[PDB]
């Protein structure tokens, strides 16, 4: 919902520029979240220009940007582009056993009777 | 009017001075001139590889046009250069780019044939409009002169992609210089760098700079090329003309640093070390002043500090350092080597040869395999010259060819044909090498790779350079190449090269030097591996204050048990770890054996105790 | 009185791929 | 006066102590001293695998200078760092980027040189088209504009070796990764200013 | 607990890349006095070849190992129906509270000399290029599995090759040019030689 | 029908994003049906790509058809989209089946045809 | 002459031979033909050390000494090319740069049965 329409020359780049600041010019309250964020990458198809135009603003630490990606959509998009590579951390979430999946699925027993009357 | 406000002009600032004078090139001014002046079809253009020079070509037109050694037809001209960046500026509107156009050929059609238009980079006319077509009615009356200049590859890439003007242009080819004649475009651009700075320049500096720049520095084209290293040279001194000079710089910095950290602290350790180069600094300093009490000029030594300090190629006149390291070499090299004495007087004797500018021009440095049974140290031998040619021995590019063992894996290091997946990526050795060639390259097991990637080694040695799947020419001429064997691994001497003969073609052979082979071990060669391997031992457990005492006889009863002339010096590695490391890493985490201790070794008839 | 407003473009062409069809050589 | 409107100041924030101290490194510093201070062609580019330090370069450069250990006529430069992505604001039009380009260089030239530019991540440098990007071409090379970049090493042979015409008007200046010695001598110095931001 | 010491660097760059590099503080030094009598409720017998893998742990978590080479890489063979795979399923138990995560290959199928590159990659401009290898994207991602190698006589020798470098070096390359280190995995070999040499 | 005229950024994905918005606009009963999705997966020029959100979260129904030979070499190479579908297998049927088919459609092609 | 006309013929597909002209043979590495390669390589070398101003005197009986191990006309004149920078290179390169063979000065040649000491 911002490379929306955005047929005419200068009509993203302000765009992402003038969610940007408003994200710098609060006083540090918001944290972003970027879900599937291999969407970076090729954003604006003109030539490399956008995608990493956000690029110094992340060494500075001015927005949180938590994200998700999966292993295998990773090492074809990101670390092909390995300045981006280097600003991120990664926290790696394995599967769990069936000792703790148990225990999940007990909790998660509520919705399920409501939804289904059962 | 018109013309005044959105172009320049060439005439203007040619009588004032303003250029750089262009001795040379009279062929190619004379062919401009004359293909000028025809009656019809006059429009040049220069066409030729970037840096050779063709601005300076129509500058030298225009000095000839003010001073008047032209032929016939070419009094009083005033040659004008278009602006195609104040063309569109401002033209948001609809029909204005195309009637600002029109109002300038109507500027350029009123005078008969005094202005030469002359626009630079014409392969920009193509688009820039959404226009830039109204040319063709132009050029169909021969109102237009529109001399023009673009480069190689960029020409046939839209031009004669868009065939329809090209018809309307005759070419002429421009030619690069040789090492020739570029001496004598450099004495004619002296007078000018003198005035810039404060610095004189020898004649000296014009020979070295003009012939160093060609072995070493092959990215570029000669006439701007030569121009680097002196108007750089030139800054360098200049940065010295100052009150204090260098090297004190680097001392007192660097003392300065270890001052500042030491305080901090406050390691010992630093504070010798400081004291050190504090005597260094005085003696440095008073020498200063003795040579004062005793430069103003560039030399031969400035163009080798510029061409040495750029593109990482060791190349001056031997600054009195190292013939401190290249006479003590060969004892510094046997620190981590023992033993294979004929080998290392061979490989030390590759390098004093080609540092002292005796060595061949157009060959690899080094280029000799070496081979033998295992647990020698053919593998130990180049990370042990690379320790001391770098200072640091993970600075070696190293390939494995164990895995090559086929005919389509040779894409791997020369990188795939264009148009395919991997042409972002490139090669693996290509593209190593090219940014700053140097380094010293290995081939681990040379025997197990396909016999068709010697068919791509044959033009690494005995040319100099390679090709890719790119299109550039990488060179190798001051590497050192390095292949590893185990050949034969029975024959005396001469069963191995009967393997060798019969593996490799006769034709590879041919370009090598000497083909080392190695020799083995020695009982009494043995104890200094040994005491080798207890101090390393205890420098990697120095991190706990964990030193140990072995005894004489201990450490003899490690020569003993683990031998043979079959396995080399590798079973006798394990075989301390066998000893030692059991017992060690089962009490270190037992308690007891905490830090700060010396902890013995002592002999007992099978194992040796704690 | 209108403008022009100079629109953009995108531009796409994929790459090949060959494969080598081992022999097995007796 | 335009470039107040399109650009940082880097002398302006290093003039109130706001970046963080670089230690080490004499031979760049030396090194981008004497490339940008010859007569034509001086602009220098830092090339180097990434994050072994390149923006540090410049930001010693600036306190080096707001210092002054810095030769004669280098003395009060102000680096004034400039952007493309936000001069490519508001560009619908077919001629509004091109005329503001051509007042930024304008007010660059109109001075004496007294202004370092400093384009970060110049590999962006080639696009912002549709020609543009291809009328700073005649100022580099005459010398005017001072230009300091940094690229990662393998961006640059994708980008800007595709266009050989540009890449004759800079100066590769290699920049390489340090040893443990050296780092210990960069943890020791770094060490107060997160002892300050966490209070540990 | 007022300042950062050397010890909370190590849990940073354990919990970060999963490696278990500590000091063994106080409560796991308890697991591995036991290690030699634990391992024994799974496999019966075989003492002389349970007291040395059971070294290559305790040696490599004391901080003795060698600092470029994998931490244990040795071979053990025999006859058949021994315990020779229930041992190297057994020592995966306790380092990773599972069975399932370790990288379990079979070279009982390459018999020919161009399997290799399911394992090492394909070069570029090639039909299967961003895939990696088998054996190179699974180490990656944790760098601390165990890897087996199962019957390891059927390979035709040049595999013998690629494996060379893995030990003694702990890197090897693929397709995408980065060198993935095995600077700290057991390596274990199996093997039917011989079967019932004296 | 939806990449009918696009050369341009962004024009593919405002004509998509007006469909999403006119299915989520209404309430639940707007059930949709791609017929042959293994199209999906490219169309780019990163598109193909706003779905992915919606589609684990229950919104749009999106009853599917793929063939199995075209399913495993465009969808499960992509194994992002591959846990948010069921796989409804359909095997082929026995004679008795078809001979009860072919005895419904007997009335289809006698209007077709006069016989 | 039989064999090599027979192997050559054979490897022409159609075509190759009526549409050229004469085939010529070898003549390979022989005594009277050999003294003027050394008098080329002789002077590719003093190209090579005229820029420090050095320079040579050869005598023939040292140019008839090296063409013991410069003949073996199977592999070719290559080894020769080799020892004319293995013997003489190696004394050189150890002379030059410990001083004493200062700037101005000229080399002579000095025979050895198995080196050439100066
Ligand atoms: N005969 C000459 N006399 C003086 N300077 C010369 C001569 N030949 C070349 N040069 C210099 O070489 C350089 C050539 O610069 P240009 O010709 O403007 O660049 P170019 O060769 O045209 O490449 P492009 O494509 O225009 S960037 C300038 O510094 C010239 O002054
Ligand atoms: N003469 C020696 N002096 C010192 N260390 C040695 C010597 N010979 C072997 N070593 C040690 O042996 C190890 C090197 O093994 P290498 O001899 O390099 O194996 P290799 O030579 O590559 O044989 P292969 O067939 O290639 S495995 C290192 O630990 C060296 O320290
Ligand atoms: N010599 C140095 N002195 C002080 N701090 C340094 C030094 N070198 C690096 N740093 C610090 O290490 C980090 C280096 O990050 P950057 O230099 O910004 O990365 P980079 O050099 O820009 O490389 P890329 O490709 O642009 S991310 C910063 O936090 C610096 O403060
Ligand atoms: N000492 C033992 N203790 C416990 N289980 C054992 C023991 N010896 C054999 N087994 C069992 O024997 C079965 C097969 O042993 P495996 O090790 O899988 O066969 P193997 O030893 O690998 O021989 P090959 O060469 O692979 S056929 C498993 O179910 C093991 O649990």
């Amino acid at each position: 919902s911002m490379v929306a329409g955005s047929k005419y020359r200068g009509e993203f780049e302000e765009r992402l520029k003038a969610v940007l600041d408003d994200i710098k010019n609060s006083a540090g309250q918001i944290i972003t979240f970027i879900d599937e964020l291999h969407t970076i990458v090729g954003a604006g198809a003109t030539a490399m220009d956008a995608g990493n135009m956000i690029k110094p603003m992340l060494a500075r630490g001015e927005l949180r940007l938590v994200g998700a990606t999966t292993l295998d959509e990773y090492r074809k998009h990101i670390e092909k582009d390995a300045a981006l590579e280097r600003r991120f951390q990664q926290v790696y979430v394995g599967e769990p056993s069936v000792e703790d999946t148990i225990g999940i699925l007990r909790g998660l027993k509520d919705r399920y009777e409501v939804h289904h009357g059962v | 009017q018109a013309l005044q406000k959105y172009s320049t002009d060439l005439t203007a600032r040619a009588r004032e001075g303003k250029l750089d004078p262009v001795i040379g090139r009279d062929n190619e001014i004379r062919r401009v001139v004359q293909v000028l002046s025809r009656r019809t079809k006059n429009n040049p253009v220069l066409i030729g590889e970037p840096g050779v020079g063709k601005t300076a070509i129509v500058e030298g037109l225009a000095q000839r046009i003010v001073a008047g050694d032209v032929p016939e037809s070419l009094r009083d001209k005033t040659i004008v250069a278009l602006d195609l960046g104040s063309m569109v500026a401002g033209s948001k509107y609809r029909g204005e780019f195309e009637e600002r156009l029109k109002a300038v050929l109507d500027d350029i059609k009123n005078s008969a044939g005094q202005i030469i238009t002359f626009i630079d980079e014409l392969h920009t006319i193509v688009g820039a409009g959404a226009a830039g077509n109204m040319i063709k009615p132009m050029l169909a009356r021969g109102e237009l002169r529109l001399v023009g200049a673009t480069t190689l590859d960029e020409y046939r890439k839209h031009i004669e992609k868009d065939a329809a003007l090209e018809r309307r242009f005759q070419q002429v080819y421009v030619g690069e210089p040789s090492v020739e004649d570029t001496i004598g475009i450099l004495r004619g651009l002296k007078d000018r760098y003198e005035v810039h700075h404060g610095v004189r320049i020898t004649d000296s500096a014009l020979v070295a700079a003009a012939t160093l720049s060609d072995r070493y520095i092959t990215a570029r084209f000669l006439p701007d090329k030569a121009i680097d290293l002196v108007d750089e040279a030139a800054s360098r001194l200049r940065m010295e003309i100052d009150s204090r000079p260098v090297e004190i710089d680097e001392v007192e910095r660097l003392v300065r640093r270890l001052e500042i950290e030491e305080m901090a602290l406050s390691l010992a350790k630093l504070r010798s070390e400081l004291a050190d180069q504090k005597e260094k600094l005085a003696e440095l300093t008073t020498r200063w002043q003795n040579e004062k009490n005793a430069k103003e000029e560039v030399g031969p030594d400035d163009i080798a500090d510029v061409v040495s300090a750029w593109t990482g190629i060791p190349a001056g006149r031997l600054l009195e350092g190292e013939t401190a390291k290249l006479l003590r070499m060969e004892d510094e090299l046997g620190k981590r080597v023992i033993g294979q004495k004929a080998a290392v007087t061979a490989v030390s004797d590759a390098v004093r040869r080609s540092r002292a500018g005796v060595s061949d021009p157009n060959r690899p440095t080094g280029a000799f395999m070496f081979l033998g049974p295992t647990g020698v140290g053919k593998t130990e031998l180049a990370k042990a010259l690379a320790d001391f040619l770098f200072d640091d021995e993970r600075a070696m590019v190293r390939i494995d060819m164990s895995e090559y063992g086929e005919k389509h894996t040779v894409a791997r290091l020369i990188g795939a044909p264009p148009g395919y997946v991997g042409y972002e990526a490139g090669g693996q050795l290509t593209e190593a090498v090219r940014r700053r060639p140097y380094t010293v390259v290995l081939f681990d097991e040379i025997e197990k790779a396909h016999p068709d990637v010697f068919d791509v080694l044959l033009q690494v040695l005995d040319e100099g350079r390679l090709t890719d799947g790119h299109g550039r020419t990488v060179d190798f001429r001051n590497t050192i190449l390095i292949l590893t064997s185990n050949l034969g691994s029975g024959g005396s001497a001469e069963q191995v090269l009967a393997a060798v003969r019969a593996t490799f073609k006769p034709e590879f052979i041919n370009r090598l030097d000497d083909v080392l082979i190695f020799e083995g071990l020695n009982p009494e060669e043995l104890v200094r591996i040994v005491d080798i391997q207890l101090a390393q031992l205890g420098k990697r457990l120095a991190q706990r204050r964990l030193q140990l005492q072995v005894s004489l006889p201990a450490k003899r009863w490690l020569a003993q048990r683990g031998f043979d002339p079959v396995y080399g010096a590798r079973p006798l590695r394990r075989l301390v770890q066998q000893a030692i490391g059991d017992q060690l890493a089962k009490m270190l985490l037992a308690g007891q054996v905490h830090d700060g201790d010396t902890v013995p070794v002592n002999v007992s008839p099978d194992a040796d105790s704690l | 009185a209108a403008a022009a407003a100079a629109a953009a473009a995108a531009a796409a062409a994929a790459a090949a791929a060959a494969a080598a069809a081992a022999a097995a050589a007796a | 006066q335009a470039l107040q409107k399109y650009s940082t100041d880097l002398t302006a924030r290093a003039r109130e102590g706001k970046l963080d101290p670089v230690i080490g490194r004499d031979n760049e510093i030396r090194r981008v001293v004497q490339v940008l201070s010859r007569r034509t062609k001086n602009n220098p580019v830092l090339i180097g695998e990434p994050g072994v330090g390149k923006t540090a370069i410049v930001e010693g450069l600036a306190q080096r200078i707001v210092a002054g250990d810095v030769p004669e006529s280098l003395r009060d430069k102000t680096i004034v760092a400039l952007d493309l992505g936000s001069m490519v604001a508001g560009s619908k039009y077919r001629g509004e980027f091109e005329e503001r380009l051509k007042a930024v260089l304008d007010d660059i030239k109109n001075s004496a040189g007294q202004i370092i530019t400093f384009i970060d991540e110049l590999h962006t440098i080639v696009g912002a088209g549709a020609d543009a990007g291809n009328m700073i071409k005649p100022m580099l090379a005459r010398g005017e504009l001072r230009l300091v970049g940094a690229t990662t090493l393998d961006e640059y042979r994708k980008h800007i070796e595709k266009d050989a015409a540009l890449e004759r008007r800079f100066q590769q200046v290699y920049v390489g990764e340090p040893s443990v010695e050296d780092t210990i001598g960069i943890l020791r110095g770094l060490k107060d200013r997160y002892e300050v931001h966490h209070g540990v």
